[PDB]
């Protein structure tokens, strides 16, 4: 679904899809190459 | 007969090993997408 998605670094819009990109453990968010952020980790559980 | 067909036969081998041939279609491509991503990144500007 298309809402607001905040978590704990930034507010944001999308929609949230599963893919197989991975972060580091330490590791929080991610940005394209257009400079946008295309995922962020869950703050709670491990998933991506 | 033979001077024809052996020409064509050399456009293969010419467009196969020299990429730069079609180099002149790729600068319309490259041209766009440089402008794109350009006026992109401004947005990630102050401006002051």
């Amino acid at each position: 679904k298309c809402v607001n998605f905040n978590f704990n670094g930034l507010t944001g819009t999308g929609v949230l899809t599963e893919s197989n990109k991975k972060f580091l453990p330490f590791q929080q968010f991610g940005r394209d190459i257009a400079d946008t952020t295309d995922a962020v980790r869950d703050p709670q559980t491990l998933e991506i | 007969a033979n001077q024809f067909n052996s020409a064509i036969g050399k456009i293969q081998d010419s467009l196969s090993s020299t990429a730069s041939a079609l180099g002149k279609l790729q600068d319309v491509v490259n041209q766009n997408a440089q402008a794109l991503n350009t006026l992109v990144k401004q947005l990630s500007s102050n401006f002051g």
